[PDB]
């Protein structure tokens, strides 16, 4: 009787801690971030240390972490705006689900990868790297973010052949840990990557780029373009032009998440930083 | 006058910016 309400008075000592260490964690940095391979909605069965603050996901869902509960918890957010902190499931909780399942009825994806804190912005089109169509219009764009996000982002010329992380291989990799270093600290970063051309080579990086695709919807405008450019360029206008087909050819929802098809330089550089600013807010919470 | 002179004046102008 009188230790039944001895119990429940242990599980709330228990929650009033976590609750504590949740208030606590809501002005520490964020330590690192993962994208989702799974989907995880909150049940009452998973013990949550406070009921009611798990964060539930679906899969391709990022996730900012602060820090550890224990080792079925950590602590972080939902990378939205509106979303503050609660308790994520760590991967042995997710694992031990499955485990959990499978040891009772006899009676490999991990749930999470490693991703940079702020998703690198990667620029790709109208057409190839290299060539002057496309070097330009994209150092156009590379210096109004320069302006636009003075203080609040870092600009990186990658020359690595980073397609390559799925002699170079040690500068690949390095340069990989930069840019997780980078995004350390919360500022947008944005690469000039100099070798990607196509949204493919960069899907088995765990860079989890944000791509923005420069597209002239009208092939007779790029190859008229080019010419404009004259005969060294113009040399190269077909590797340019199918350079340029094969990104519209990408299924645009799966392969881009931005899409800059405005003609006009100030319509393609304030949608580009309206999309921005938006993702600066779900990842800058007031709380 | 077309859509196309129209887009490529727009990407010439913005080609200009980055000189
Ligand atoms: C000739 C012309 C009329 C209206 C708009 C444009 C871009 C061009
Ligand atoms: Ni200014």
């Amino acid at each position: 009787s009188s230790l039944e309400e001895d119990r429940e008075a242990v599980r709330r000592e228990a929650e009033r801690q976590a609750q504590a260490q949740l208030e606590k964690a809501k002005t520490k940095p964020v330590a690192f971030a993962v994208r989702t391979n799974v989907r995880y909605s909150a049940a009452q069965e998973d013990d949550v240390p406070v009921p009611g603050m798990a964060i539930s996901f679906e899969a391709k869902d990022f996730l900012h972490v602060k820090e550890k509960f224990n080792n079925d918890w950590w602590i972080g957010r939902l990378v939205k705006e509106g979303c503050e902190i609660g308790f994520i499931p760590s991967p042995v909780k997710l694992e031990n689900m499955r485990l959990q399942h499978e040891q009772r009825a006899k009676q490999h994806t991990p749930p999470y990868d490693v991703v940079p804190s702020m998703r690198p912005v990667v620029l790709v089109g109208p057409s190839l790297k290299g060539y002057e169509v496309t070097d330009m219009m994209q150092k156009a764009l590379f210096d109004f973010l320069k302006h636009r996000f003075e203080g609040r982002i870092s600009i990186t010329r990658v020359t690595a052949d980073i397609s390559l992380a799925k002699s170079s291989l040690a500068e690949v990799q390095s340069e990989i840990e930069r840019i997780f270093e980078l995004a350390r600290t919360l500022q947008l970063v944005v690469l000039d990557a100099d070798t990607i051309n196509h949204p493919a080579q960069l899907s088995k990086t765990s860079l989890a780029p944000i791509i923005v695709y420069v597209k002239i919807s009208s092939p007779k405008v790029l190859q008229r373009l080019i010419k404009s450019r004259g005969k060294s360029q113009a040399k190269h206008l077909n590797v340019q032009m199918v350079a340029a087909d094969k990104l519209a050819q990408c299924p645009p929802q799966e392969s881009f998440d931005v899409i800059l098809d405005e003609n006009q330089l100030e319509d393609a550089c304030e949608h580009l930083a309206d999309y921005l600013e938006a993702y600066w807010k779900a990842t800058h919470p007031p709380s | 006058c077309s859509p196309l002179e129209c887009d490529l004046k727009g990407y010439l102008d913005w080609i200009t910016q980055a000189e």
